[PDB]
């Protein structure tokens, strides 16, 4: 019964340190010019004038 | 003197194993690294890590992909497994050619100085593993790269070719006093079955290499089509080594995964002839199909026919193999331990990841899938999920009867969560990938893409420190693994059945099916001197 | 069309053979569910019930009729499957009367496009060369490395037949929602057919690989009205 | 098992080979043939007498590795019926293997000679190439070939009768029967019309029968090291497997010439 | 192929030369590996087989290993009430009745 | 397309020798062994004026119908009466099958050139199986293809009865013709050896690996020689195949041991796949040269000739070799086949008309 | 000599420098050298 | 009676069986009557109002 436990709280500081890890390399991001909102805001008008995604959906908002 | 006649200068079979290892463990480790740092680059849009270059990306592509399927993979499951454990399974003191064993060993060495000057002495090779023609030629990769890179996969199919003929030779008339060749176990017959492609396969390959080679040096324009020749000739002289390769990868993983459901679960194989047929049929029927990577070069209409035709066939003798793992495991008692753990996680993810290889063999279906991460995302869940797997449960199975010492199970179960929880991350949004519709060997992708690969980009570093997480169990089981037999019960080989008694069974405490578990545990040097008996 | 961001599925269709994909897809997921399903749960009785288990039944190991039974089931499986994939490889395709021509060829790092047809007596046909637009050059609302300076314009309801070719090394002709895919190699033609029932615009990229500019190589194509086609072919 | 003083010999007939030194050089002369050829090739070095001294090491070493099989073999005296069995089974899977070689490129001479392609005009011996005539020294290369193959019979049905000169003359005549062949072959390249790359078909053509010439020269070492071996009293009239690999080397070249003579010489059209 | 009174003939014989415990034990761990239960007459040799090598412990795992073959709780009641001359002749205690 | 119609006469084919000489893994023996071969020698004269009546593809795959329901029948057969019966309709299936495809395979390829790389393909089902595990794998692969064959032959445009256009020349009509008959004599003498070798080998003399280099050089030689016998004319190859199928005959009573039956075995089976496919396209041209263009009752022909062999040859085989002994039998069947090599020579140039 | 510490190629008690040295320079060689040979491509194309 | 026992791992086996088919095809009739069906229900009547406007025109 003390095994279980310990092998469940080693996975979970395993999968903590590689979000820390990862979180480092997403602050740090060259973020190009067209993700901003917008700018993915002037593409929708684009989108609907020349009608695309009739059936499912278009929207190219994701900030 | 003694260490360079023992090590060096070697005829000991058991004894080139242990260096095929550890040169495993190298290039499973270069390899790793060169895919984390593909994955961190695909990770949200822009050029991040590589300022902008788009070569030193594809470079890192081919030989991240070199450097697993042909210096780790096939280095493990047929020096480390096969060297080792063949001999002592059918009854024999060594191998048939020892020299050709040594030879077959050292020539890697000098095949990995050749692919890592393959990415130093130019802007490098960049021509993805498939070396295709009319990209790989003088008016693109116009140096010392390519050349150097293709002289690499001679040196190890010359190494592949003599030890298969060991192999084939040694099992014919090295056996003992009483085996027909109808009472060997499975290992054997995967050996044996590997061993007959890896003759059958590569005079294509070393073929159209060279052919390539003359192509490029000396003009000769085989493959240009201002000449006379063209491309896809050599398409079809790759590709008639490729899918025999691909089973020559995964035929070693499965005799693997029945020992230890006929040992965990207390139970013998469900039809053993009928998986060495399955075996023979699955070898056999790999060579008849190799145009499946190419329907979108133009073929016939009644050529797709014949291979969507011969390509969906390979999924019934699979599923006898299937269906003869979950009939060995039904009836038996089951016990959890680190090999079981990994043999339960294959015969799930070889299902799922082969259940694609269904949607993929239809010509119709396959003018949306091709060159999509579709492929990548069928590929992976087979070689990472399937073969490397089924490695580390070998690992974990026979270490200590190789070795002598034990090593800690928690540690083990929690590498074992890691590598499950980030390896289905990874893998899995690249089928959504695929149905969107991204293409293969791109750096930058449109901004559509970018969500699945933040998520794609969070599971290779779970895996990573899994990696270094198996380097400290190897370093635990190295030091102080005499006292890592009594913290628990994962040591014994077999469990006491219901009425055995404790006391009968310290005095008769291992029952087992070959050789293997009944040797002491180091194996010694020369371990048969007067020969085994078979009724 | 234009990809979606957080997409499970695929593109929405505008010719005949992509919904006969989608619909010869979906005919195949049943049976591959089926199959996982009746796996996972033999798996799950495995573990649930036979787990630590006192008694071991080590003598049933033969097994005649059960061995039928997962040797014949699943070729059934297969039939089922083989007959709608060879109708839909022999079926749909330019039976009768295509109604033009137009030949992409792909040279290294762009794409050249000539309408073949409408020959005046001194060879004045109509060509033109489509490149990316860069990062820097984008006005407000362009899609970044889809979006090119000049565009395959082509009717609805007419049944077009694409030729393509390469000049230097092996290419790949895509547009996902047309349901076209085939190569580009530098030394034979090879052609396809596509139908289009509604306007709009659609978005395709290059796909086997060719060197550094590999990411940048759009396909884009406008299926305008006839007489919109008709007072733009007077122009170019 | 119950005979008297069994201890004293080996329990079981298989050959433990001694510790040798030669995988390791072997390796070593490849990696140094490797990296020459590939950087001479382009530059870097300029010299090219570092690709001879590759060769050159490359070749010893295998003659390194034959003298100690032939030391086991003759003087120790471990090669004992099981052995014998291992080596014709080694050998006929090497056999197998260099065979497919000329498969891959026998497909690689239907594949255009079937549906040649538009910068050619179709057509078969394409147009300012011309052919090797077929009623000239391929005649005589192949009627040499057939006798050679019918002198080693008479050498091998002489050691089985116990005649000594009778072998000799026989290995003899072979071997001069060989060295024809090259000096024939080596003067059909030097009054051709056509070489290595003045088309698909001359690339393919001296890509074939080149593979030849060099498994040919391979015959006259390996002959020469059964007339110097027959010489110096190592063979009896019942161990000797150098002149079974020897003649079963040569029937295969025979039988493959015989494949490159239709095809390669005589169908053009 | 083996019919319920071949079975329950075999295993008698079988349980009547035995003679030391390893093979008591060996008979009884394959008696209970079929689909067949043990019937109440071989389940009587087995426990003069257990007298004849005097051992315990194997008199009392016999029992409870019959809690685990049978399906039901009514029919291991009624193999209790069938086997109680065989039990309190020897003096075999059941496992519920130590406590251990 | 053509390519399938080259699928589906391999598959018919491939299935035929399946099913004749492998009965055994899956004198009463004399008449049980050749109660197929006979009754496709009666039957096979009818299809081919069938053919002529409604058309080729419909007794195609009604002879796999009856292929099939005969196996079925035969897999559950224990009366001596029934399994003769089954037997009977197996062999009246496989004449049907390979008749039929033989004379469509004549029919859609009109060139002479490619007529005969195409049956030096097709030929070479004749060996797989002789050398063909569990075998339900090749079963539904041989399904789908012949699913895809009905789906474009019956689904995609219909079919009607449909007569042909022309009225070809009857039965006796060609047998009156010399060319037609020496040309089939040269495939009934051929296989006649091959056919008589078998059951007199266990008499003589582990059973497959005698009988394999001939299944190994048989596909070699067919599709090789398919493609260079227009070039090297016809009747060369001809003669010099009977020549090479003669020698190695009189080649097998100076072996001695099993292992000496290998060499002459591959000189056995290249050399009647020289025979076969330099021949058997041949029937088809001269028909093309002095007669009306219909295929069928030739082909006819040609199947008579080819099954005459195995017909005659174990009932004659075991008499003769009961009566003077096995190196004399392979004697005279060498003799006859180097002395009938000759007069294959008249083919060089048929008067036209 | 046959024990358990008798077949491996390196010597792991009774040593002079400890094992943990040569455990560890092994893999921070094994994934230290891809680095090095992208640090160098990269300086030899301009790029920082 | 109650201690004749023969068959019992069988009728689990015919169990296990005949619950993991009905599962697999209840787990499959919802891909194809609530994924499948609607979406070509919706794609058609997409189209016959796209004719009807150009009618109109
Ligand atoms: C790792 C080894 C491996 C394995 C096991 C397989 C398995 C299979 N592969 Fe191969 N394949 C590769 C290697 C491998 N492949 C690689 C590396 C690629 C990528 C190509 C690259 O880019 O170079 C590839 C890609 C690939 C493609 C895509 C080619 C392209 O991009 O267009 C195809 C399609 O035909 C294909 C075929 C198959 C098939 C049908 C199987 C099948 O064997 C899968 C069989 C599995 C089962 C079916 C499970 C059985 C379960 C049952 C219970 C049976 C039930 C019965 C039914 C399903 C009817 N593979
Ligand atoms: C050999 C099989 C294999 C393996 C193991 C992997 C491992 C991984 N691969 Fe895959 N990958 C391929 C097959 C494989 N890959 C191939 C063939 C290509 C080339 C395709 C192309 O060129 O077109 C490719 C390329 C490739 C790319 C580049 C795609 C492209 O450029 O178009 C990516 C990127 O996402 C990717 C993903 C990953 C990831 C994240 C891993 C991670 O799993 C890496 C982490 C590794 C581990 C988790 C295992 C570590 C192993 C050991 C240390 C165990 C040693 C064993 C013993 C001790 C017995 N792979
Ligand atoms: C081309 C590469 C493959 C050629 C190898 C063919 C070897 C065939 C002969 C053979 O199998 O014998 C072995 C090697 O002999 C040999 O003939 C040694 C050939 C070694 C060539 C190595 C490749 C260099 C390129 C015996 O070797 P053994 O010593 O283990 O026999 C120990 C008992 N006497
Ligand atoms: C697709 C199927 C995939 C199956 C996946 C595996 C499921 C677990 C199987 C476990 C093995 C079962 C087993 O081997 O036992 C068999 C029971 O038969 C059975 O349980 C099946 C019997 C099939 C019955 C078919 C319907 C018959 C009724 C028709 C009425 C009309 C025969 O046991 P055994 O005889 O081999 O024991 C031999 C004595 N040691
Ligand atoms: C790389 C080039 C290929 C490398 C492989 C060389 C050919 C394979 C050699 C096969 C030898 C098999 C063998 O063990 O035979 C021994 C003779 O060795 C021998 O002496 C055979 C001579 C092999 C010379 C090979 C020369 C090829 C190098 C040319 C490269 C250009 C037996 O000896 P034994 O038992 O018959 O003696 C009788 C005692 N009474
Ligand atoms: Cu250009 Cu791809
Ligand atoms: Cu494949």
């Amino acid at each position: 019964k003390e095994d279980k436990l310990y092998i469940f709280w080693g996975t979970v500081i395993g999968i903590v340190i590689s979000a820390t890890i990862f979180g480092a390399f997403r602050y740090n991001r060259n973020v190009p010019k067209t993700m901003n909102r917008e700018w993915q805001a002037a593409s929708d008008e684009y989108l609907k004038s020349k009608n695309a995604e009739p059936f499912t959906g278009y929207s190219q908002i994701q900030s | 003197m003694n260490y360079i006649n023992r090590w060096l200068f070697s005829t000991n079979a058991k004894d080139i194993a242990v260096l095929y290892f550890i040169f495993a463990l190298f290039c499973g480790l270069l390899g790793s690294i060169m895919s984390l740092i593909l994955r961190l680059e695909l990770s949200a849009p822009g050029n991040q890590i590589l300022m902008g270059n788009h070569q030193l990306f594809n470079v890192v592509a081919t030989a991240h992909a070199v450097l697993m399927v042909f210096f780790l993979v096939m280095p493990a499951a047929i020096g480390f497994f096969g060297n080792y454990l063949l001999p002592l399974m059918i009854g024999a003191s060594d191998m048939s050619f020892a020299r050709l064993n040594n030879i077959s060993f050292w020539l890697l060495p000098p095949a990995l100085v050749s692919l890592l000057a393959s990415a130093l002495i130019e802007n490098g090779a960049g021509t993805g593993w498939t070396v295709y023609p009319p990209l790989a030629g003088v008016q693109s990769h116009s140096g010392p790269s390519v050349d150097l890179a293709i002289f690499a996969l001679h040196l190890t199919s010359i190494s592949s070719l003599l030890g298969a003929i060991n192999f084939i030779t040694t099992t014919l008339n090295m056996r003992t006093i009483g085996m027909t060749m109808s009472k060997l176990p499975l290992f054997v017959w995967a050996v044996v079955f590997t061993s007959i492609l890896l003759l059958l396969s590569l005079p294509v390959l070393s073929a159209g290499v060279t052919l390539l080679l003359l192509d490029r040096n000396f003009n000769t324009s085989f493959f240009e089509p201002a000449g006379g020749g063209d491309p896809i000739l050599y398409q079809h002289l790759f590709w008639f080594f490729g899918h025999p390769e691909v089973y020559i990868l995964i035929i070693p993983g499965f005799g693997i995964i029945s020992h230890i459901v006929s040992t965990y679960s207390k139970k013998p194989v469900f039809g053993a002839i009928g998986m060495v047929y399955a075996m023979g049929s699955i070898g056999f029927l790999g060579l008849l199909v190799w145009s499946h990577h190419m329907y979108t070069v133009g073929l016939d209409v009644d050529s797709r026919a014949y291979f969507t035709s011969a390509t969906m066939v390979i999924a019934v003798p699979t599923g006898i193999k299937i269906f003869s793992w979950l009939a060995t495991l039904y009836g038996g008692s089951i016990r959890y331990t680190t090999p079981m753990l990994y043999a339960f996680a294959f015969l799930f993810l070889f299902t799922v990841g082969g259940l694609s290889g269904v949607v993929l063999s239809n010509a119709s279906l396959d003018i949306a899938f091709h060159d999509t991460y579709y492929v990548i995302g069928h590929f992976h869940y087979v070689l990472s999920l399937g073969a490397v797997f089924s490695l580390f449960a070998g690992y974990y199975y026979w270490s200590p009867l190789i070795t002598g010492l034990y090593y800690n199970n928690n540690l083990a179960n929690i590498q074992f969560w890691l590598l499950f929880i980030g390896t289905n991350v990874t893998f899995f949004p690249m089928h959504f990938l695929g149905l969107n519709g991204m293409p293969r060997r791109i750096p930058d992708y449109p901004d559509a893409f970018a969500g699945w690969n933040a998520i794609s980009s969070f599971g290779s570093l779970i895996s990573i420190i899994s990696v270094i997480l198996f380097a400290y169990v190897i370093y635990d089981q190295l030091v102080n693994g005499l006292t890592n037999k009594q913290l628990s019960t994962n040591s014994l080989f077999k469990n006491p059945d219901f009425i055995e008694s404790n006391i009968i069974f310290n005095d008769n405490s291992i029952k087992s099916s070959s050789i293997d578990f009944l040797l002491t545990s180091p194996p010694l040097p020369h371990t048969f001197n007067t020969p085994a008996i078979q009724s | 069309d234009v990809p979606t961001p957080w997409g499970i599925f695929f593109q929405d269709s505008a010719t005949p053979n992509m919904e006969g994909i989608i619909e010869l897809h979906n005919n195949i997921m049943f049976y591959l569910v089926l199959i996982l399903t009746f796996v996972s749960y033999i798996l799950y009785t495995i573990i649930y019930n036979y787990s630590n288990a006192t008694i071991v039944h080590k003598y049933m190991n033969h097994g005649q009729l059960i061995e039928i039974v997962w040797t014949t089931l699943p070729a059934v499986i297969l039939l089922i499957i083989a007959f709608p994939s060879f109708i839909l490889l022999y079926l749909c395709d330019e039976v009768i009367s295509p109604a033009m021509t137009i030949k992409a060829i792909g040279l290294q790092w762009y794409w050249k496009y000539e309408y073949s047809d409408f020959i005046n007596d001194d060879g004045e046909i109509v060509e033109f060369e489509s490149y990316v637009i860069p990062e820097e050059l984008l006005e407000d609302g362009q899609l970044r490395l889809l979006d090119v300076d000049a565009s395959v314009v082509v009717p609805v309801d007419t049944h077009i037949r694409f030729i393509v070719s390469s000049a230097d090394v092996i290419h790949d002709f895509c547009v996902p929602a047309l349901g076209v895919k085939v190569d580009a190699s530098p030394g034979r033609l090879n052609q396809t057919s596509a139908l289009i029932q509604r306007e709009g615009v659609y978005y395709g990229q290059c796909s086997e690989l060719c060197g550094v500019m590999h990411s940048a190589m759009p396909i884009k194509i406008e299926a305008v009205s006839l007489y919109e086609f008709i007072n733009w072919l007077d122009e170019q | 098992m119950r005979i008297q003083n069994r201890e004293n010999l080996q329990l079981f007939p298989f050959h433990l080979v001694t510790n040798s030194p030669w995988p390791l050089t072997t390796s070593l002369a490849l990696m140094s043939l490797a990296l020459t050829l590939g950087l001479t090739m382009h530059g870097y070095i300029g010299n090219h007498l570092w690709l001879f001294l590759a060769i050159s090491l490359v070749l010893s070493s295998i003659f390194l590795w034959v003298r100690d099989v032939v030391i086991e073999g003759t003087y120790l005296g471990d090669h004992t019926i099981a052995v014998r069995k291992g080596l014709n089974i080694g050998f006929m899977l090497f056999v197998l293997s260099e065979i497919l070689i000329f498969a891959a490129l026998f497909w690689s001479y239907f594949h255009s000679a079937m549906g040649p392609t538009i910068e050619i005009g179709c057509q078969w011996p394409p147009v300012g190439i011309t052919s090797i005539k077929p009623t000239e020294l391929p005649l005589l290369n192949t009627i040499i070939l057939l006798a050679s193959g019918a002198t080693v019979t008479w050498a091998h049905h002489s050691i089985l009768y116990k005649d000594r000169q009778g072998t000799l003359v026989g290995l003899f005549i072979t071997t001069l029967l060989i060295i024809l062949f090259v000096g024939c072959q080596v003067l059909e390249y030097t009054w051709a019309t056509f070489t290595i790359a003045d088309s698909v078909f001359g690339s393919i053509f001296y890509a074939g029968t080149g593979l030849h010439f060099i498994h040919m020269v391979m015959l006259i070492v390996m002959l020469a090291i059964c007339y110097a071996r027959m010489y110096f009293y190592h063979f009896t009239s019942n161990h000797h497997l150098g002149l079974e690999t020897t003649i079963l080397y040569l029937h295969v070249l025979d039988i493959i010439w015989l494949f490159l003579y239709i095809v390669f010489y005589w169908w053009g059209c | 192929e083996e019919t319920y009174e071949e079975f329950s003939q075999r295993y008698e014989k079988e349980f009547d030369e035995a003679y030391d415990l390893f093979e008591v034990q060996r008979v009884l761990n394959n008696c209970f590996s079929y689909d067949i239960v043990p019937s109440p007459a071989v389940i009587g040799k087995a426990l003069n087989a257990c007298r004849r090598v005097n051992d315990y412990a194997t008199a009392v795992r016999v029992f409870e290993g019959l809690k685990h073959k049978v399906e039901t709780k009514e029919q291991y009641d009624a193999y209790l009430e069938e086997l109680k001359d065989v039990r309190e002749e020897l003096g075999i205690d059941l496992k519920e009745e130590l406590f251990p | 397309s053509r390519k399938l119609i080259l699928f589906i006469v391999f598959l018919a084919l491939l299935l035929d020798n399946m099913l004749l000489t492998v009965v055994v893994p899956i004198v009463q023996v004399g008449l049980l062994f050749a109660s197929k071969a006979t009754v496709q020698l009666i039957t096979n004269p009818f299809i081919g004026l069938l053919t002529n009546r409604i058309g080729y593809p419909i007794p195609i795959f009604a002879g796999f119908c009856i292929m099939f329901v005969s196996t079925i029948m035969f897999a559950f057969s224990s009366s001596y009466a029934f399994l003769l019966i089954a037997r009977s309709l197996q062999g009246i299936g496989s004449s049907c099958s390979s008749v039929a495809g033989m004379g469509m395979l004549a029919s859609v390829y009109t060139d002479d050139e490619e007529r005969g790389n195409v049956m030096g393909i097709a030929l070479g089902g004749l060996a797989m199986g002789v050398l063909v595990g569990k075998t339900a794998p090749f079963l539904v692969l041989a399904a789908l293809v012949l699913l895809d064959g009905a789906i474009q032959l019956f689904v995609l445009q219909p079919s009607r009865v449909q007569p042909e256009s022309q009225k070809g020349t009857p039965l006796t009509t060609l047998l009156k013709d010399p060319y037609i008959l020496i040309a089939a004599g040269s495939i009934c003498f051929a296989n006649m050896g091959i056919a008589m070798l078998e059951p007199a080998l266990p008499i003589w003399m582990q059973l497959g690996v005698a009988f394999l280099p001939a299944s190994i050089s048989y596909l070699i030689g067919t599709n090789i020689f398919g493609i260079l016998a227009h070039k090297m004319g016809r009747w060369l190859c001809a003669l010099l195949g009977m020549i090479i199928v003669g020698v190695s005959i009189l080649c097998i009573p100076f072996a001695k041991n099993i292992y000496g039956l290998i060499a002459p075995n591959f000189g056995v089976g290249f050399a009647i796949g020289m025979v076969d496919s330099s021949m058997m396209p041949i029937m088809g041209y001269l028909v093309d040269l002095r007669h009306v263009s219909v295929y069928g009752s030739v082909y006819a022909i040609a199947d008579v000739a080819f099954c005459m062999g195995y017909a005659i040859g174990p009932s004659a085989g075991g008499a003769i070799a009961k009566a003077i002994g096995f190196p004399w039998l392979m004697t005279i069947i060498g003799i006859i086949d180097i002395l009938f090599a000759p007069l294959c020579f008249f083919l060089r140039s048929p008067p036209a008309k | 000599d046959v024990g358990p510490y008798s077949n491996l190629p390196f010597k792991v008690k009774n040593r002079r420098v400890p094992y943990a040295v040569p455990h560890f320079l092994f893999f921070a060689i094994g994934m230290g050298i891809p680095f090095f040979a992208c640090y160098v491509q990269l300086k030899r194309s301009g790029s920082i | 009676s109650l201690t004749r026992i023969q068959g019992s791992v069988k009728r689990r086996i015919l169990t296990d069986i005949s619950v993991g088919l009905t599962l697999g095809f209840g787990f499959a009739s919802y891909w194809w009557w609530g994924v499948h069906k609607p979406t070509v229900a919706h794609r058609e009547n997409y189209y016959i109002e796209l004719a009807k406007k150009k009618k109109a025109e």
